[PDB]
């Protein structure tokens, strides 16, 4: 807000000069905040609060939510509510020309349900919220305070922080460039223009918001955060399921409104008729009000139908079972950005990852070397080795590595020791500390100055040299390679007695098949140590590098292991058992990635599947002119397995190819793991993007679906179990709901058809309504998953909602139902003993044959709330009944309050208190529905 | 005495055509304040006038109105003059319970309380194979008691094996006669033992399948 907001517009080189005008330099921008310099910072708790409130602003927007009483509003306006609220009005106003004792029950029990179910949305949302919060807690950046370099959240950062830039770091806020090495920058998300722009002090210190860290490190300081920020400023004053699901909710709605009509208009004229035509009666106006009484009463019931056969909640079922997934989901190492890719993770039928992090621990250590011309598949003793050679070696490693890295003592509990830096160099530097030596001395006898000519280390050369003065009159110059490039190179081999022997191609071509092909084919990276002689040449020319990295001498090659992940063998085999394919894309050269690959079983050794390079791959997908045809791909992607020496764009082509291909019967859903700075694109084409949690660039978990927090490949598959699992839990739910609205209505139906009233009034329907809809999506909507879910193919996007088993279930449990309450609304007065409350007069008391019938209706359906845990045929019902404490809770309640409503409370829900005997045998009918489907499950569906 | 001569009796019929009785103070040598009609000795309302000759006209006459009507004259010092006028119909039964439901062992009570004029003998009757024979007290363990317009029968320690059946009131006056009948039922004590019995079957069953198959 200060003037710090207004130093934001470079634009060029507008910023410097401003500073050289106003404030002298960066120093006197660090002492006006109050700030300690780059050494550090004070962090002292009440200066870092004051800055927070005044200074500064949370870096985080409050995306204001809603309140429980605009929840209720909302439930209130549903327009069915709206005819019964009018027909019970007008039933209470006319019952006084105790008969209001209805009408007036009816308004109440509406205003339960729309609190209840008001309730629902306020508790589903929250648990969303709550994980949200997670996510904002996840988001970390490197700053350093009290000299000191800790990761706070990004919500913690204030003006005057230090904040260390890395390579792949998202900037979090406006800031001031301080010092750093190569620092280039992205600014495409502000400016449009993707070229990475190099900052540096004396030309364009600013950093901004939101920008993509491309190249380079340093540190910076802070001086704009939150809503002052630039990209705060733009902020500022500014499923296949579910449409499957709203489908069968409009078609079963509007048979339900049909069926309502029928059995609406179907009273009325039978009484009309009974009463004028048949019985010959004046119309007597005098006594006009009883007759519309009676269409009233009518008109009610017809409501009461309609708000039981149409279903309302449906779609959103879905919703609700990740309002309950989703949480215990972060315990299996899954956080969910986009809750959409849950379920898609269900249908999952291709799997393309990388090797580093994901399949292999990236722990380098070395296992064999050949150095003295002896193959070595142990680490040999110091004084094993050739004499005078052992210098020469550690020397070579120790000064030609990045001296930045440096392994860390292993102070962590009982664990191994910390890499930090490369993997192959500190590899490297752990094998020298291996044979005894400590690389720690020769290091500290040169510092940077002292060295004048180092390459840096990139992917195109594959090679990384050095170049030390320290030989009198000479020069001494050090190389590691990939052991392909290199020996290629080297003319002759450091060997025997420490002389050189010279290096002639005739036993470069066996000794290349001796040692580093099986070296290769154990799964080992090769690595080639190599040195040169430069003679006082007048000017040696190191500009043409071409030709300087030529006519080496091999001091020796080196195997580098990383281990496979125990866990990623199994969870392959259990991926490819469930129908999901797995291919891998690495950099590595075609014999180690195989060996790799045939390590985790991604490919078995007696198989036809392609193994092709990445140039090949190219070459291959281009074979007309130069441009991609999807004809050419679609022979190649089918059974490629491994991709060696790929480009981080050969990622992207394969995964459009495989996701966009019309060759296969079924389309394809895949699942790309990348984790890079330049991984971003390929990401965002596949259906669903993991990344990597512990080690991964915020570039990549930016356009993430699902992180994984681990960086284990095995959590992969973890989120194809919990995605088959939401659908799962759908067709359970909708197994129960729709039997429940098959009988009531039916049974409504039937005795306005031969009594004139139904057995099940309105406030007793309402009850059913709140059981059918409410407590039994929370009850079986939430269920926990198996690992038997990984037993079946993925299903096609093509498919019935319900299928075989759903069907026979519904009519059979149907069936039983309705026999059970036909025979006791016929023939219960002879059953029991208890008379007939058939054809009772307006305004009756209640009586306890129709109370009976009711008892039994809820009993039988929460015997079928059991029995409808089991979609596949499972005789057992039971099986993990106590793993979910919702179920039994839900379940539990419901009986206790039905018993409660049965016995006490009887003239307003036209209920009777019942005795024990009756009791028991409705629980016995109850019990019989078990019986039942037990006896149904034995039917052959095919 | 004063002489007051009133119209004949009437015997109330389903007709609805209105009934008017009629009295006459004919002779009377003192001075008459006020006089009114009463139905079982309950004053009628706005009956009060001058009305040396009382007219009471009853426009729809039903069974419910058939009763012992008065016209009472009252005088200065005079004895109120009252006479009769008696109007009869045919008995009927208002109210009756339906059902009496009872455990065995308790007390059962039943009763039928009717309307008219004269007030009816009641008699009850047990339904015995298709034929009301007369109920007999033989054990000691009904009792009936009469009343004018209502009876009561009472039973105490309810046996399971005789009570069970129907019970008629007849309530027969000199126009006509009037029944209505009740149903009675005894349960036992071991009622819930059989359900429970139902339930353990079902549930080993249900176990045994399950075990057995898995
Ligand atoms: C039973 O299932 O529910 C009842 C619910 O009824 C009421 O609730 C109305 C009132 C009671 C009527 C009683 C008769 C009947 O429902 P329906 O017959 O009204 O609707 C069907 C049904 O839902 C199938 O299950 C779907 O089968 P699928 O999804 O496998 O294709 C089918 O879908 P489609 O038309 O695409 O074939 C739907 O149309
Ligand atoms: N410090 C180093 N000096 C020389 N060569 C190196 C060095 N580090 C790696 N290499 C080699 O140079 C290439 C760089 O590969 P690198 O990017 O580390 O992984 P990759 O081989 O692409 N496999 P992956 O990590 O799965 O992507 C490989 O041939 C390495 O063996
Ligand atoms: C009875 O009184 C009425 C009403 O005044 C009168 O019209 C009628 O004549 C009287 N009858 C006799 C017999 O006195
Ligand atoms: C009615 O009025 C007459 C005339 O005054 C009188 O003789 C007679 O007693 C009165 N009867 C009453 C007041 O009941
Ligand atoms: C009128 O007096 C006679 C006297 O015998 C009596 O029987 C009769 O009940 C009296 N009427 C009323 C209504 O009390
Ligand atoms: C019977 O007569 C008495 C007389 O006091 C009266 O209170 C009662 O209401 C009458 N009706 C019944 C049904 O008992
Ligand atoms: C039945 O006989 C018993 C004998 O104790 C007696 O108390 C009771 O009043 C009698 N009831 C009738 C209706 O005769
Ligand atoms: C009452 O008793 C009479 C005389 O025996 C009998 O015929 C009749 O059925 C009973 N009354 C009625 C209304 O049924
Ligand atoms: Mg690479």
């Amino acid at each position: 807000m200060e003037e710090l907001r207004s130093l934001m517009e470079l634009r060029g080189t507008e910023a410097v000069v401003k500073i050289k005008e106003t404030y002298g330099d960066t120093e006197a921008i660090c002492r006006r905040l109050k700030t300690s310099p780059v050494e550090g910072l004070p962090g002292t708790a009440p200066d870092l609060e004051k800055r927070k409130q005044i200074f500064g602003q949370n870096f985080i927007p409050p995306k204001k939510p809603k309140t429980f009483l605009q929840l209720v509003w909302e439930a209130l306006q549903d327009v069915t509510l709206i005819i019964l609220e009018i027909a019970a009005i007008i039933s209470l106003g006319l019952s006084f020309y105790a008969g209001w004792i209805e009408g007036a029950a009816i308004l109440l029990s509406v205003i339960c349900v729309v609190l209840v179910t008001a309730f629902n949305d306020w508790s589903k949302e929250k648990q969303f919220r709550g994980l949200q919060s997670r996510i904002e807690q996840e988001q970390k950046f490197t700053v350093v305070r009290a000299g000191q370099v800790v990761q706070i959240p990004v919500a913690e950062i204030v003006v005057g922080d230090i904040a260390q830039i890395k390579y792949g770091d998202l900037l979090p806020a406006d800031g001031l460039f301080i010092q750093g090495n190569d620092l280039k920058i992205d600014e495409s998300s502000l400016t449009g223009e993707s070229d990475q722009v190099r900052k540096s002090v004396d030309k364009d210190p600013m950093l901004l918001s939101g920008t993509h860290v491309m190249e380079g490190s340093g540190r910076m300081v802070v001086t704009a955060v939150g809503v002052n920020s630039q990209t705060g400023i733009i902020f500022t004053l500014l499923s296949v399921l579910q449409g499957k699901l709203t489908k069968l909710a409009v078609q079963i709605g509007k048979a339900g409104l049909v069926m309502s009509a029928i059995t609406v208009i179907i009273l009325v004229l039978y009484f009309t008729v009974d009463t004028f035509v048949v019985n010959k009666k004046p119309w007597l106006t005098e006594c006009t009000p009883v007759y519309v009484q009676y269409f009233v009463k009518f008109f009610i019931i017809g409501v009461t139908v309609l708000v039981v056969a149409v279903p309302e909640g449906l779609p959103l079922a879905v919703t609700i079972s990740l309002a309950y997934s989703v949480k215990k989901m972060m315990k299996d190492n899954n956080l969910v950005r986009h809750l959409d890719a849950c379920e898609t993770m269900g249908n999952a039928t291709a799997i393309c990852s990388d090797k580093t992090g994901t399949l292999t621990t990236n722990r380098m250590t070395v296992v064999q070397a050949y150095v003295g011309d002896v193959h070595y598949k142990e680490i040999p003793d110091p004084s094993s080795i050739n004499a005078k050679t052992l210098e020469l070696l550690v020397n070579a490693i120790a000064i030609n590595s990045a001296y930045t890295t440096k392994i860390l003592p292993p102070e962590k509990e009982g664990a191994l020791p910390r890499q930090v830096g490369n993997k192959t160099e500190c590899g490297l530097l752990g094998f020298v500390l291996d044979l005894r030596q400590d690389y720690e001395p020769v290091r500290s006898q040169m510092p940077e100055e002292k060295l004048y000519k180092v390459y840096t280390f990139n992917s195109v050369r594959k090679s990384m040299s050095t170049v030390i003065k320290m030989p009198d009159e000479s020069f001494r110059m050090y190389s590691k390679g990939a052991s392909e490039i290199v020996l290629k190179k080297c003319c002759k081999i450091l060997s025997g007695a420490g002389e050189a022997r010279v290096f002639r191609p005739r036993d470069r071509d066996e000794m290349v098949k001796k040692v580093i092909e099986p070296m290769a084919c154990d799964g080992l990276r090769t690595i080639c140590v190599a040195y040169r002689d430069f003679p006082s040449s007048p000017e040696p020319d190191w500009d043409n590098e071409n030709d300087i990295l030529n006519e080496l001498t091999c001091i020796c090659v080196v195997g580098i292991e990383d281990p496979v992940r125990p866990e990623v063998p199994e969870a392959i085999r259990k991926c490819q058992r469930a129908g999901i394919t797995v291919r891998m894309v690495t950099g590595d050269n075609i014999n180690t990635a195989r060996a790799i690959a045939i390590k985790c079983g991604i490919i078995h050794p007696g198989e036809d599947f392609l193994c092709l390079e990445g140039k090949e791959f190219n070459r291959r997908i281009r074979n007309e002119k130069g441009e991609i045809e999807q004809e050419r791909i679609d022979k190649i992607w089918p059974k490629l397995r491994v991709l060696a020496r790929s480009s981080p764009t050969d990622k992207h082509t394969l995964v459009k190819g495989i996701i966009d291909s019309t060759h296969t019967e079924q389309r394809q859903v895949v699942a790309v793991t990348g984790d890079g700075t330049n991984d971003g694109p390929a990401l965002k084409k596949a259906d669903v993007g993991f990344a990597m949690g512990i080690a991964g660039t915020d570039v990549a978990k930016e356009a993430s679906d699902i992180i994984l927090t681990d960086d284990n490949f095995s959590s992969i598959v973890k989120a194809v179990m919990w995605g088959r699992n939401v659908y799962d839990s759908i067709s359970k739910f909708l197994q129960f709901q729709l039997t429940v609205n098959v009988v009531a209505v039916i049974v409504a139906f039937t005795g306005a058809c031969i009594t004139q009233d139904s057995p099940l009034k309105a406030v007793q329907m309402l009850w059913v309504n709140l059981i059918m809809d409410t407590f039994a999506s929370l009850a079986l909507a939430t269920e926990p998953p198996t690992e038997t879910l990984l037993l079946r193919k993925p299903y096609g996007r093509n498919k019935p909602l319900i299928s075989r088993t759903m069907m026979k279930n519904i009519l059979g449990h149907a069936v039983y139902q309705l026999t059970l309450i036909f025979t006791l609304l016929f023939v219960g007065e002879k059953m029991f003993q208890i008379d007939s409350g058939r054809n009772a007069p307006l305004h009756s008391p209640p009586s306890e044959h129709y109370t009976i019938i009711f008892n039994t209706f809820v009993m039988m359906q929460l015997f079928n709330e059991i029995n409808a845990r089991k979609i596949h045929g499972e005789r057992n019902v039971f099986d993990g009944i106590f793993r979910n404490p919702i179920f039994c809770t839900i379940v539990l309640g419901t009986f206790a309050i039905q018993i409660v409503i049965v016995q006490f409370g009887g003239k307003p829900f036209s209920c009777s208190p019942l005795q024990l005997d009756q009791w028991m045998w409705c629980i016995f009918i109850g019990l019989g529905e078990l019986v039942w489907g037990q006896v149904i499950a034995t039917i052959p569906t095919s | 005495k004063p002489r007051i001569v009133t119209s004949e009796e009437v015997i109330i019929r389903e007709s609805l055509l209105p009934v008017t009785l009629q009295c006459n103070l004919t002779s009377s040598s003192h001075t008459l304040m006020y006089s009114y009609w009463t139905r079982n000795g309950v004053e009628l309302t706005a009956t009060r006038k001058n009305a040396s000759n009382m007219e009471y006209r009853i426009n729809k006459p039903r069974a419910e109105d058939s009763g012992e009507y008065h016209c009472v004259y009252h005088f200065v010092s005079a004895p109120k003059a009252n006479a009769t006028i008696e109007v009869k119909a045919a008995p009927d039964i208002t109210g009756h319970k339906r059902s009496e439901n009872k455990n065995e062992g308790q007390d059962a009570m039943m009763y039928c309380k009717s309307v008219g004029y004269p007030h009816p003998e009641w008699i009850w009757r047990k339904k015995e194979n298709g034929v009301f024979e007369e109920i007999s007290n033989s054990s000691g363990r009904f009792f009936i008691t009469n009343k004018e317009n209502y009876t009561e029968l009472s039973i105490v320690n309810l046996q399971i094996t005789e009570d069970p059946g129907e019970y008629e009131c007849n309530a027969t006056n000199s126009i006509g006669s009037a029944s209505v009948s009740t149903v009675l039922r005894v349960r036992s004590h071991l009622a819930p033992l059989w359900p429970f019995l139902g339930i353990l079957a079902e549930i080993i069953i249900l176990v045994v399948i399950i075990v057995v198959y898995e």
